[PDB]
RNA sequence: AAGCAGAGG
RNA sequence: UAUACCUCUGCUUCUGCU
RNA sequence: AGUAGUAACAAGAG
């Protein structure tokens, strides 16, 4: 509808501070008091999660999981547990509400994993039927070249597939530029006959058309071909004294 | 036998060997305590290299400024600051002649990006010095405290919202004489703790406006805060870095734009490349330097390093190169790059936290600050103390130091560069016309310079020749530090070289382990860190394998997801262990669920859901990859409650922070962090993309809402998707709060 | 011009125009008749937009209904193109190439709106020849009446026309009569500058034989080179040279090493002098509990007798220490549960550094205290190098009869360089895991675990830590050993250098008598009797414990529980050694390194000169020299490392063949050695230098 | 596009 | 009153908890 | 005492 939102918006525009802040803050000075922060900085995060995993209550996560996974286990241990101030969107959550939920929740017959990951399915089938030759060891001559480590479309750039996924995903907000290829045009209507009806999160469908669009390009020492589905396992394939002969699937 | 392991450099050579040189398996060097003295030290070195100028008292500030440009000549080999404008105008002449259009194209496209810069680039920094809060601050919150004083006082064409605009309103703000801006202030009081019966002062942080000086503000708008270095590798003694406020940032950012944009182009360059592409340039410049010769030609390579290379700096040089390379550019160009050298030389240093002083009589201790170091007698400080503030007292305004020369660590890498650079240019055969020439590679301070020649005596005139025009611009070779060799062998910022690169794994060492983010994130991060250093690091493979059972044997301990069929009982040990006997292929859980390790050398850039996926249960794949997922964040459904599908295992939780500082009440000021993030979340619910991409706009978030709610609702009531009733009260509810704005 | 704009239109058309001019650059208090016109034109819009509803049959209502209208002229651009793409993307239209002015729901059109000064006609094909190759509505009004639509074709009703034209016509006449009218039809850059504060400070950012920025700013301009440079070193000395001094290492002197007394044990443990009290095949009651084990181990020893303090701590109380541990076996002889706090006692809270802190007040109540002196920040005490340490790095280098390190499973092996690279770990593992310096790895990072374990979960309590490893024998028996224990003290850590006490006390078989001067921070104490069974002989060995109180910090602890990192470090240096040559005989040359024992690498130094070694004798010493570097971490083995490097460099420069040369070699000895203080491994890298450069030199006669 | 981590100067 | 600047590499898309 | 090293920790702003 559109209701909920602008009510909201008039539950916050009541309050003084909140009213003085949306009509003095712009657009772009949003960015700046998104960033904001006040207290202290948590550095080292290794070493905090070396000793906080040895804690009760490491993890953090929203109150729907107190209707999700309940507070105790069948051994006994507390799952979650509240925090100092009644009414928080966050409560503490054990690693054991993780395992819980892994032997012991709903199970979902539809799953987003193969789809928005497919680049790394298709790098699983690539190896899985792969042949391997014999290792040959000799002195490797590594040029240190600009390889893709993404192939991307074909007929697209990196800017415009970023400009094809913006048309695609968040159509209403492109500012003031068009599709000025032919290419363009097609890839944008195919991806949207693709993706109706989609209940996977627009970001998370944005990065998987960037995964799929958008090429990638690195600076790698090369001893051998320049494929980017050779580039994918140029650590299985050479090294400093050897060269495993491998032909990927497909 | 006594055992030494240097003895295998006997049979191996050095380079072949260097990991063993570096000790990076244990802690590195830490700093204990305040910063101050390597501050005072960095100030003392800096007046001490550049004694021999002149000094003025500034009439803005009232610093001892001290001017050692076009001073004497030096006279012996030690570290001098007097670096001669002439020369470095002729350098820099001699690099535009050499590279034609290089600089009308730098400039160029330092217009093209001064034009489209905002003000949130300024966000792109760490930790800021707060002039408003005289301590450091995040750099987007010291951006937004300068940004709403600024706007209180009166300054308010950085709603513009370009960051020239905001630079425009920084120079206007020193002609007002009382800024009035808001500080945290501290009420005590003598509570006492339950845990232990003891008397402690709680600290009660508040908010409290207060009137600045124009010389107090000018004094604070030139303030670098200067901390200390912590976790340097290689070094003895710790130093001092220093960070700058917003007043000087922008600026910073508009020079070192205009020599990235320079030094893209130079061959001789080796900023801003790195990794593989610094090699590969390393590589070419050492093969042209070494083809190009003829039967009797000798060639030496000097690797080399700079003494005190920010000490002997000079903003005023940086000045005459910035106004020189933007030759025939617009003046407001010119002015506008002109105005970071000027700031830098007319900087200050603070001090620091001061010193701890210690009562034995009364047994107790306190942290007396920089600012009140100065109503200090000399005999409660020690001997070097003592010393460095009589050295230091005569350059003491408002708690700080002033710094005229020097330019301090890191500011001005790329100016620096462009400046060694020239120096490396002057030696081109075709120009010098003598028996020798020297090309080479030049990176802030490191160089590698080959000097080919006829003789050893030529070789011997042009390293002369090379160290005195180096001298002639403030640069200093290391004398102790530096060394030549033929041709054929080099060291370039720990990069060594025996005809060809050889690889230093150790460097490589810190970054294996567990980074501590998830269970999803540092699998997929370690496993990435041992592919990547079997591509580039020359990590073998039975190596590799070791890395991969020791990154398995730290994340199981880490996260304490051992095996289900092992014997250490933790505090998961019953839940995976269920999760274990329960699950027909236990082949497909991960080893955050108590799996085995699915890693060999093949299958290194693969994750390890996508890995185990053809062997998953589906009833254990429903519940690790189910939608609703209560683990991770749910954007809600946009307009066109319920939420959308979530994609990531259940895995990718978020760890609990902890931002609590002891003995203190931070509500008072952790409001206003609350309320901008109550403001974002309700801008998110009608700009979808606000998140996956920077949304711009001058016009104001409600103003932008109301209107995206309008739209909206006349797109769906022209679709079939709302109703004539839901229209009109969706407009009268805009309507009402246009009115609420206004009355 | 302004006054009469703000006298005739509404405050919104001025609210909208002031907002168009902040949008785009300009002030109504500067240019006046841009804002008229900007305002002008945003009234006709409005006038075209307003009084026009669309109801729910569908017929252009004119006065709850909608708008017939949607006004894009107003908007910030960002909101406008947001409406444009919106409308574009609720129809099937094509964007228009720039923003219009208005859309017309009914006649689903976008409208451009000209109010021009000139003529209609001529505006009009001047806007068609810029808007060409779209379907934008254009219309244009005029202030003389008459108006253009496009191609004679009108949308909007005659009545809304001509209040348009007479609000136009009513305007331009009270312009003619304001006589502000001439102004208007005749009007049909980036800037910097400094305000005179910073152009005060530019005035002082200069050369000093200049007295303004502008000055110095056109001799820049101005400026042609005329050498300068070759002026300038002509009039330079000749003492301000880089003179290249020769360098030959059968020339150079050897590293000054300091003097005083012995340097002295630093570590967190004991290493060649541990004696660990260990169970074959444990399965009591809580196999897996660090506590019950201890017990377990500890009901093996029956030698117990009373501990007699046999060398005392200089420094501190040892009758506290001999407290200390009559209060943790008596402790430990009647505990209940998993874990053990101790009682807060007088001399343990001795030993553990209890309130040794001055108390920390603030400056503003400690202003009248008459005697606040400085921390003093004295230099350490150089000590000379003592032979204890050498033995500790050749009894680090041997093999034991244990297995320390268990490696996680792998990936099934399906390429063949899988198997190749399985064959040299399975190789690198059998010289590799039986190592003193794996049990070393192994302790530590048991230690470093639990202690940060402790620190960060019982920070008030004294909790008592048993040192406890657990290896397999060469036959895969399991066996648990314990060398003692550590009682945290207090640890509210909050620095990262912050310093967590605690006592180490370690079994011994070593009398601490026969090497004194590596004992000055220990108390070592006599508490047992153990029946030493050897192979000639049989005696009965007295059992020392050695005490002492040390310190950690949760950085030291993080890098020491990645003490595993040394076994990446050792093994893919040798691993390199084997690629070296693999490279050259064309083949895999890790079975002819390891199966044949031709004792190839130089390693050691005998009285008969120099000692060779196998490969997996390199493993085990490089292994060994990364867990040293791991234990005895400090900043004088980090700049020894850095300043050192370049003198191997040299020494590899000139067995290369290429001539090497210093500029200032004794300012690099005078850095090298000022690296050289009082840590015992550093001592013995110097020391170590100092052989391989006379093995240099005695390799070359 | 941004953040975080590692390395180097 | 307390982890700067610049560059490179790698990972993630984070809704903020005394 | 000890950690440690140019200044701190050895609880009371990280
Ligand atoms: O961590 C760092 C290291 C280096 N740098 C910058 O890199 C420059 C040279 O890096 P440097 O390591 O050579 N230091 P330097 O000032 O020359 O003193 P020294 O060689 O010991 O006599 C320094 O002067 C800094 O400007 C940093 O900004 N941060
Ligand atoms: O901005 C537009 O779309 C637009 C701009 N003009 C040009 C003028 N003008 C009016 C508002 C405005 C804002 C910025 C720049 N010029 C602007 C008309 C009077 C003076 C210049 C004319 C139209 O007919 C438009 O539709
Ligand atoms: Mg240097
Ligand atoms: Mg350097
Ligand atoms: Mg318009
Ligand atoms: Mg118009
Ligand atoms: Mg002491």
């Amino acid at each position: 509808s559109g209701m909920e939102r602008i009510k909201e918006l008039m539950e916050m525009v009541k309050n003084s501070r909140m009213r003085e802040i949306l009509t003095t803050t712009s657009v772009d000075h949003m960015a700046v008091i998104k960033k904001y922060t006040s207290g202290r900085q948590e550095k080292n995060p290794a070493l905090r999660m070396k000793w906080m995993m040895a804690m009760k209550y490491p993890i953090s996560a929203s109150s729907r999981i107190r209707e999700m996974i309940p507070e105790k286990d069948e051994d006994g241990n507390t799952l979650w547990t509240n925090t100092k101030d009644a009414g928080s969107n966050r409560v503490l959550v054990s690693p054991n509400a993780v395992t819980w939920w892994n032997r012991a929740g709903p199970v979902s017959d539809v799953v987003h994993y193969p789809r928005v990951y497919k680049m790394y399915f298709d790098r699983l089938e690539r190896l899985t039927h792969g042949t391997f030759g014999p290792v040959k060891f000799y002195n490797q001559v590594k040029v240190r070249k600009r390889v893709d480590i993404n192939p991307g479309h074909k007929d697209l750039t990196s800017r415009e597939a970023q400009e094809v996924i913006m048309e695609v995903v968040f159509p209403n907000e492109v500012g003031a530029r068009t599709l000025s290829s032919d290419a363009q045009l097609t890839i944008t209507k195919e991806k949207k006959e693709e993706l109706k009806n989609c209940k996977i999160s627009p970001i998370m469908v944005a990065y998987m058309l960037e995964r799929e669009l958008v090429r990638r390009t690195r600076f790698l020492p090369i001893a051998g071909a320049t494929s980017s589905t050779y580039v994918e396992v140029l650590h299985l394939t050479q090294g400093t004294c050897w060269e495993q002969q491998y032909t990927p699937g497909g | 036998m006594d055992v030494n392991p240097m003895l295998i450099f006997l049979k191996v050579p050095v380079q072949n060997a260097i990991s063993t040189t570096f000790p990076y398996t244990g802690d590195p060097p830490y700093s204990h305590g305040t910063g101050t003295g390597y501050t005072m030290d960095t100030v003392i070195r800096t007046h001490d290299y550049s004694s021999r100028g002149i000094w003025k008292t500034n009439s803005e500030t009232g610093a001892q400024q001290l001017n050692p440009i076009d001073g004497p000549l030096p006279e012996d080999n030690e570290p001098s600051g007097y670096a001669q404008t002439d020369c470095v105008l002729e350098l820099i002449e001699g690099l535009d002649r050499s590279h034609p259009g290089l600089f009308e194209t730098a400039c160029q496209e330092t217009i093209d990006a001064i034009q489209q810069t905002r003000v949130d680039k300024l966000t792109q920094g760490r930790q800021t010095y707060d002039w408003t809060l005289n301590r450091n601050q995040p750099a987007a919150t010291a951006l937004a405290n300068t940004i709403e004083v600024f706007r209180k006082n009166g300054y308010k064409l950085n709603e513009s919202g370009r960051l020239i605009d905001f630079l425009k309103d920084v120079l206007l703000s020193f002609e007002n004489d009382s800024m009035e801006v808001t500080t945290h202030f501290q009420k005590k009081k003598r509570i006492r703790d339950n845990h232990s019966k003891k008397m402690i002062t709680q600290r009660t942080i508040g908010k409290k406006r207060v009137k600045l000086t124009k010389k107090n503000y000018l004094i604070r708008a030139l303030t670098l805060n200067t901390m200390t270095k912590d976790a340097e590798r290689g070094k003895l003694k710790r130093r001092a870095i220093a960070t700058p406020g917003m007043q000087i940032r922008g600026f910073v950012y508009f020079v070192e734009l205009l020599a990235r944009n320079i030094c893209e182009r130079l061959e001789q360059s080796g900023l801003p490349v790195g990794g593989n592409e610094k090699k590969a340039k390393l590589a070419n410049v050492i093969k042209k330097m070494m083809a190009k010769s003829t039967d009797e030609e000798l060639s030496y390579t000097i690797t080399g390093d700079n003494t005190k290379w920010n000490e002997n700096q000079n903003p005023r040089i940086f000045l005459a190169m910035v106004l020189r390379i933007t030759a025939g550019q617009p003046e407001w160009f010119r002015d506008l790059l002109a105005v970071a050298p000027i700031m830098f030389s007319n900087k200050v240093a603070r001090l620091g936290r001061g010193y701890m002083f210690e009562s034995k009589s009364m047994h107790l201790r306190t942290q007396i600050s920089a600012e009140n170091l100065s109503d200090i007698n000399l005999r409660y400080f020690n001997e070097d103390t003592k010393k460095k503030i009589e050295k230091i007292r005569h350059l003491m305004v408002e708690g700080t130091a002033s710094l005229s020369p020097g330019m301090m660590m890191g500011m001005f890498n790329m100016l620096s560069t462009v400046l060694g650079v020239s120096v490396l240019n002057l030696g081109q055969r075709e120009i010098l016309k003598r028996t020798y020439w020297w090309d080479g590679l030049q990176s802030s301070d490191d160089f590698a310079l080959i000097i080919n020649g006829h003789f050893k005596e030529d070789i011997q005139q042009g390293v002369n020749h090379f160290y005195r025009t180096c001298k002639l611009v403030g640069i200093n070779m290391s004398q102790k530090k530096s060394y030549i060799n033929k041709t054929g062998t080099f060291e370039f910022t720990s990069f060594f070289y025996r005809y060809g690169f050889v690889a230093n794994f150790s460097m490589e060492l810190p970054s294996f382990g567990v980074a501590g983010n998830n269970e999803s994130a540092d699998m997929s991060i370690g496993t990435t860190v041992i592919k990547t250093n079997m591509i580039n690091n020359d990590l073998g493979p039975a190596t590799a394998q070791m890395a991969i059972q020791l990154f398995i044997k730290d994340y199981r301990y880490t996260y304490r997801c051992h095996r289900g069929d092992t014997n250490l009982e933790t505090r998961r040990t019953k839940s995976i262990k269920r999760l274990w006997t329960e699950t027909i292929s236990k082949a497909g859980l991960l080893v955050a669920d108590g799996g085995p390790n699915p890693y060999n050398l093949r299958n290194l850039h693969i994750p390890e859901v996508c890995l185990k996926w053809s062997l998953m249960d589906p009833d254990y794949r429903g519940r690790l990859c189910n939608p609703n997922n209560p683990f991770v964040h749910h954007m809600e459904v946009e307009s066109t409650s319920l939420e959308y599908d979530a994609v990531a295992t259940t895995h990718s939780w978020t760890p609990k922070r902890n931002r609590s500082i002891l003995n203190t009440n931070q509500r008072g000021i952790l409001e206003d962090e609350r309320i901008y993030q109550k403001c974002c979340q309700v801008f998110e619910k009608f700009f979808p993309s606000s998140t996956y991409r920077r949304p711009i706009g001058m016009a104001s978030m409600l103003d932008a809402m109301l209107s995206r709610a309008r739209i909206d609702a006349r797109i769906d009531l022209e679709s079939g998707r709302i109703s004539s009733q839901d229209f009109s009260e969706i407009t009268n509810t805009c309507k009402a709060i246009e009115a609420l704005k206004r009355q | 011009m302004e006054n009469f704009v703000r006298t005739n239109f509404n405050p919104m058309i001025l609210e909208r125009a002031e907002k168009t001019m902040k949008e785009y650059g300009e002030n109504p208090q500067n240019e006046g008749n841009k804002f008229a016109a900007i305002s002008t034109h945003m009234e006709v819009c409005f006038m075209y937009s307003d009084f026009h509803f669309i109801d729910l049959e569908g017929n252009t209502i004119v006065k709850m209904l909608k708008h017939r209208f949607e006004i894009i002229e107003g908007q910030e651009r960002n909101i406008a193109w947001t409406i444009v793409n919106s409308i574009c993307n609720m129809t099937e239209n094509s964007k228009p190439r720039f923003l219009p002015d208005l859309y017309d729901y009914k006649t689903n059109k976008f409208i451009e709106i000209g109010v021009t000064r000139r003529k209609v006609e001529d505006y009009y094909y001047e806007k068609a020849s810029k808007l060409k190759g779209e379907n934008v509505y254009i219309h244009i009004f005029s202030f003389d009446g008459e108006e253009m639509a496009t191609d004679d074709e009108y949308i909007l009703d005659e009545e809304s026309r001509a209040r348009i034209k007479t609000r136009l016509f009513v305007l331009r006449q009270e312009l003619a009569t304001a006589g502000l009218w001439d102004s208007f039809r005749q009007s049909e850059e980036e800037e910097f500058s400094y305000p005179p504060t910073f152009q005060r400070l530019a005035n002082q950012s200069l050369p000093p034989s200049f007295k303004d920025y502008h000055q110095f700013k056109a001799y820049v301009s101005s400026f042609k080179a005329n050498g300068n440079i070759e002026a300038k070193l002509g009039a330079m000395s000749e003492k301000v040279n880089a003179q290249i001094e020769s360098f030959d290492p059968r020339t150079i002197r050897e590293l000054e090493l300091p003097e005083g007394k012995f340097c002295t044990q630093r570590s967190k443990f004991l290493l060649m002098d541990a004696m660990k009290l260990s169970v074959l095949n444990p399965a009591h009651e809580g196999e897996g509990i660090p506590m019950k084990d201890a017990k377990a181990c500890l009901d093996t020893f029956w030698g117990w007798k009373k501990a007699t303090i046999i060398k005392k701590h200089e420094k501190g109380v040892n009758t506290n220490y001999l407290m200390i541990w009559e209060q943790l076996l008596e402790s430990i002889k009647e505990m209940e549960g998993k874990f053990l706090n101790l009682k807060k006692t007088n001399h343990l809270k001795w030993g553990l550094g209890e309130g040794q802190a001055p108390e920390k007040m603030d400056f503003e109540d400690c202003k009248e205290v008459p005697d606040l002196f400085q921390y003093k920040s004295e230099p350490p005490e150089k000590r000379k190098l003592a032979s204890w340490i050498q033995s500790e790095f050749n009894k680090a280098s041997e093999l034991t009869n244990s297995n320390w390190i268990e490696f996680d499973e792998l990936g099934n092996d399906v390429a063949p360089i899988e198997h190749i690279a399985s064959r040299r770990r399975n190789f690198f593992t059998a010289e590799v895991s039986q190592c003193r310096a794996s049990e070393y790895i192994m302790k530590a990072v048991y230690i470093n675990t639990a202690l940060l374990n402790s620190s960060c979960t019982a920070m008030e309590e004294y909790q008592v830590i048993p040192i406890i490893t657990k290896c397999r024998d060469t036959s895969g028996q399991r066996r648990t050993n314990l060398y003692g224990f550590i009682i945290k003290g207090r640890s509210h850590l909050r620095n990262d250098t912050d310093v967590v006490n605690f006592i180490s006390l370690e079994f011994s078989l070593t009398d601490p008598r026969n090497e004194i001067h590596k004992w000055e921070k220990y108390c070592v104490l006599e508490i047992g009797d153990m029946e030493i069974r050897t192979s000639i002989s049989t005696i009965m060995k007295p059992v020392y414990l050695y005490v002492r109180t040390n310190g950690t910090s949760k950085i030291k602890m993080k890098w020491g529980m990645e003490m595993r990192r040394c076994l990446l470090q050792s093994l893919q240096q040798v691993e390199s050694m084997i690629e070296a040559e693999s490279a050259v005989k064309e083949k895999d040359m890790t079975e002819p390194f390891f199966r044949n024992r031709e004792n190839d690498w130089p390693i050691g130094e005998s009285p008969q000169g120099i000692e060779k070694g196998t490969i997996g004798k390199v493993c085990r010493v490089l292994l060994a020299k990364s867990v040293f570097n791991s234990i005895y971490a400090s900043a004088q083995l980090e700049g020894f490392s850095a300043e050192s490097r370049k003198l191997l460099l040299l020494i590899q420069a000139f067995r290369d063949n290429l001539d090497p040369g210093t500029f200032d070699l004794k300012g690099l000895y005078e850095a090298i050695e000022e690296c050289i203080i009082n840590d015992p491994w550093v001592l013995l890298n110097a020391s170590w230098f100092n052989s391989f450069l006379k093995a240099v030199q005695l390799s070359m006669g």
